[PDB]
């Protein structure tokens, strides 16, 4: 199978708590833990998949681990009220990366953005090469509501990678009533 | 001699170094004898006939070392290519030992660079080899470029008989100094 | 096949689990096991060692847990080195650390598994402070009763090791067994800091606290001990001064001195305590 | 709380011989592990340790990160074999902590109730004894900020008990042991006077390079009564200060007159039986 580490980001931000998303987003994300979880349990049995607080404070409460119990076990009564932080959002999910015990397994990130982002331009583009000189692969998938037609997180996932890199896919939200199993289907199938 | 005539049995309870010893009997009782010295012991020469005894076929370039110490001919260079040749790092254990003894005092130059990439061989018995080889060729040429990478590769090598070769190396190559030498003895000491 | 003299690289680390995981079990004997690197044939290093966990078998083969070692060498490669096993140990705390009917019924199981598989023991009773003490075994091939039994060449490191010859008891586990060697490598400046670590005790805690606090009491409460040693001084030089007239009598050393001699200059050393640090109350005092 | 920790040899070369570990590969940064404490009473004691891999970006100094699973099933290990032996905090090697040190603590503070940081130092320069303690406390202020915590130092001996001795007291094999009253004190008396100057020295170096770089605060707020607090005594006489000198004269008196009479028997002693056994020797066999 394929080896890699993926690192899942729930989003925290105050903007996240509002059941537009049915019933509430805090189950909608919780089961799209569920979803990426349980599919890289079905890809592979060696990639070991946390969780990271992207808003106000970012701690990993649950160290890097193949089994996602204890990840299932957060996702409940995280109490997700803050303001969203971008630009620390990946690094942190990084130094986790960094801790990884086996170095053949590549790095990979996947992160919720469901609310507007304060962070620059010159910022993402500064984490967008320092992407491409530590080689990590990130896949976002946009939730929430945002600019309509997120332009500066598009821009930032294609300057993320080039040539090919096969690759970072970013999924943004329809503007239109779903459920988010619906969201989520077109990314387990293909990236 | 008779030896290996009289005596048998003890012989054969030779094994590992004792080999070696044996056969660098062979070269201390022939010491002098400059000219048929090399055909006379080809019963007794260093095989590497590989039932490995390799420290024997080391010993026997080390009795070939023994007798042409001091001057000596065309052997050093005879030496010279087993050492490039056959195994090792046995071979070097008394011939680089005969590379060197037979070069002491004579000041050669390229004994200093063929051990250099000898010497990174990176083994341990054949610390002492290259150690009192490069000492005895250097031997009076109080010289520099030698002691400075004598005293450079002490510290990477986790041998103790490299700093024991090298100890005697960097000794024997100052002879009669007196005051002279002070200057590195102060740094030995302290 | 090939034997010769053989030496043992140790690590201080590798010590100091050697002794605390023997300390911690006294007076029950332990079990632990040996970490390191194989290099060759006459030089061996155990770079680390680690301990096992105490069982109800006691000290026997199966007290060694597989699982435990799965783990450990897991967390191991997770560690920045995870370097393989080499061999085991075990402490003896109460007596004098000579290997036992199930130390040799586990030596043909590493001996089977691993080449070597050293056989380490140490003791914390022997000595206090100024002594190695530990100890060393290998377990010789019986099935080299055909050829001789009397290797190393290069006797150097063999014919130390022997002495004392190690009691009796023990020297008569030197048939079927032998010992071997151990050197201290350096590793200087942790080994010259760990030094002056142990140094605080004679010397001073901070190196500047505990003489400081010789200049916190300084002579306070120290004249106390000094009117016990001026007690000293009246006791022990009144039957002093009833020696050298008895030394008339009897013509004259019964050999003797009865020492009864020195003493009380150590006490005129702390009188060197005294008017140095006091002298130190001019610079204190003044600015 | 927590008053002193006594750290033992064997836990300061389980971080030192762990920055082999990682210093081999380098590069930045610190080495950092889990603490194992062992509390018999107010007084801290430590014995054994073990070290986990840690890393720390700049970027984003804030970030930090261990391994739960390497704390719990070693810890499992390491109370499995010994049960005295339980974790009371981590440590580091330094030299000066940094500003995230703090929430590696409150992470940990399930663990313990109280989690003390131990600062290490791997190569011996400066001043004395060497590494440091802070304990996890929360003072709040006197200005009645929202509480923040600021550790407090803990000062830090080293002892050992039994076995722990025996290793290093044999390994020392370098200096005089001890040797008691000739030169001990005396050397003592230059380190702790010579490194007590430059010591204040340093620090009154860096009591005025902070009032000159670094405002704010700075001073506020301790500077001022504890600058007063070296302002309490010049302190010189008179009056009664000039009575403790001759006062102190008279006390040298007492062990100075003994000295002499240790002279008197000394001389009395070893003369009188050396000259004896002397001349003796000579008249009987000359
Ligand atoms: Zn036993």
């Amino acid at each position: 199978m394929v080896l890699e580490s993926t690192m899942v980001c729930v989003d925290n931000s105050e903007y996240m708590r509002n059941g537009d998303f049915l019933p509430t987003r805090l189950q909608a994300q919780q089961d799209a833990v569920n979803i990426v979880c349980h599919s890289k349990t079905r890809s592979n049995p060696e990639n070991n998949v946390g969780l990271i607080t992207l808003a106000n404070d970012c701690e990993v409460l649950t160290t890097l681990t193949p089994d996602t119990g204890r990840i299932l076990s957060k996702l409940h009564t995280v109490q997700p009220k803050g303001k969203i932080t971008f630009c620390t959002g990946i690094r942190v999910a990084h130094l986790a990366l960094k801790h990884r015990q086996g170095k053949n397994h590549k790095m990979r990130i996947i992160a919720f953005v469901g609310s507007p982002v304060e962070d620059n331009e010159k910022d993402l583009v500064k984490l967008a090469k320092r992407l491409k000189k530590e080689k990590v692969n990130v896949d976002i998938i946009n939730f929430g509501e945002e600019e309509v037609n997120t332009e500066k997180l598009t821009a930032f996932v294609n300057t993320l990678n080039g040539k090919d890199g096969t690759g970072s896919h970013l999924v943004t939200v329809p503007p239109g009533p779903s459920l988010a199993d619906a969201l989520i289907s077109s990314p387990i199938l293909a990236g | 001699d008779q030896f290996l005539r009289d005596n048998l049995e003890w012989l054969a309870r030779a094994t590992n170094w004792a080999k070696f010893t044996a056969t660098a009997s062979l070269g201390v009782i022939h010491k002098g004898h400059e000219k048929e010295a090399l055909q006379l012991m080809a019963t007794y020469l260093p095989k590497d006939t590989s039932p490995g005894s390799a420290y024997q076929e080391g010993g026997g370039l080390y009795a070939l070392g023994l007798i042409h110490a001091n001057h000596g001919g065309d052997i050093i260079d005879y030496l010279l290519n087993q050492l490039k040749n056959a195994s090792n790092d046995i071979v070097r254990h008394g011939g680089s030992l005969g590379l060197g003894l037979a070069a002491m005092g004579t000041a050669r130059q390229d004994v200093y660079d063929l051990l250099k990439t000898n010497l990174y061989q990176d083994d341990a018995v054949t610390g002492e080899a290259a150690g009192l080889a490069l000492g005895l060729v250097m031997l009076g040429s109080k010289n520099a470029q030698a002691i400075e990478d004598m005293v450079g590769y002490a510290q990477e090598t986790q041998h103790e008989k490299i700093l024991r070769g090298l100890a005697v190396g960097i000794a024997l190559v100052m002879y009669g100094r007196m005051e002279e030498a002070d200057a590195l003895i102060e740094s030995l000491c302290r | 096949a090939v034997d010769t003299a053989e030496q043992v690289y140790i690590s201080s680390l590798a010590l100091l689990k050697m002794l605390k995981h023997g300390r911690a079990g006294v007076p029950m004997e332990v079990m632990g096991l040996m970490l390191g690197e194989f290099v060759d044939d006459y030089t061996v290093r155990v770079i680390d060692v680690f301990a096992m966990p105490q069982s109800g078998t006691g000290v026997s083969v199966e007290a060694v847990d597989p699982v435990f070692q799965a783990k450990m060498l897991d967390m191991l490669k997770q560690t920045g080195r995870p370097e393989m096993v080499v061999g085991w140990y075990h402490s003896h705390p109460g007596f004098g650390c000579w290997l036992s009917g199930v130390d040799i019924n586990t030596q043909q199981s590493f001996e089977a598994l691993s080449e070597r598989a050293v056989a380490v023991v140490v003791d914390p009773i022997q000595s206090v402070k100024g002594k190695v003490v530990i100890d060393a075994f290998r377990l010789i091939n019986a099935n080299m009763m055909v050829l001789g039994h009397e290797p190393r060449q290069t006797t150097s490191n063999l014919g130390h090791l022997n002495k004392p010859s190690i009691q009796a008891l023990i020297h008569g586990l030197n048939r079927h067994y032998y010992s071997i060697t151990i050197n201290y490598r350096k590793n200087e400046l942790e080994q010259k800091m760990l030094l002056n670590l142990h140094k605080k005790s004679w010397m001073e805690g901070l190196t500047l606290q505990d003489y400081s606090e010789h200049c916190k009491h300084n002579e306070s409460v120290v004249k106390e001990m000094l009117e016990l040693a001026k007690n000293y001084n009246k006791a022990v030089e009144e039957e002093d001064k009833m020696t050298p007239e008895q030394l008339a009598i009897k013509n004259v050393g019964k050999q003797d001195p009865k020492r009864h001699l020195e003493e009380h200059v150590d006490v005129l050393m702390t009188s060197n305590i005294v008017q140095c640090l006091a002298a130190m109350l001019d610079t204190v005092v003044f600015k | 709380a927590v008053q002193k920790v006594v750290v033992h040899p064997l836990v300061l070369l389980s971080v030192v011989d762990h920055f082999n570990r990682i210093g081999k590969v380098g590069n930045q940064k610190r080495v950092v592990g889990v603490l194992l404490g062992s509390w018999q009473k107010k007084v801290l004691d430590v014995s054994n340790s073990f070290a986990v891999p840690f890393d720390e970006d700049d970027k984003d100094d804030s970030v930090w990160f261990l391994d739960h699973d390497y704390l719990e099933n070693m810890y499992g290990m390491f109370k499995k074999v010994n049960a005295r032996e339980r974790i009371v905090g981590w440590y580091h090697t330094g030299p000066k902590l940094h500003k995230n040190d703090i929430a590696i603590n409150e992470l940990m503070k399930r663990y313990c109730p109280n989690s003390v940081l131990v600062i290490i130092d791997v190569k011996p320069k400066d001043l004395g004894l060497p590494t440091e303690a802070y304990i996890s406390v929360e003072e709040v202020h006197d200005d009645g900020t929202p509480t923040s915590k600021t550790f407090e130092h803990v000062t830090s001996e080293i002892g050992a008990e039994e076995a722990e001795e025996v290793g290093v007291e044999h390994l020392l094999r370098d200096i005089k042991d001890t040797t008691v009253g000739t030169l001990s004190q005396r050397i003592t008396n230059q380190v702790h006077g010579l490194k007590g100057l430059n010591s204040k020295l340093l620090d009154i170096r860096s009591y005025l390079e902070k009032v000159a770089t670094g405002k704010l605060p700075i001073n506020h707020q301790i500077i001022y009564q504890l600058q007063d607090v070296f302002n309490l005594l010049p302190d010189v006489s008179l009056q009664e200060f000039v009575k403790a000198f001759y006062l102190k004269t008279n006390d040298q008196m007492v062990v100075v007159y003994l000295a002499s009479l240790i002279r008197s028997v000394v001389a009395l002693h070893n003369l009188i039986n050396n000259k004896i056994a002397n001349r003796d020797a000579e008249k009987k066999e000359g």
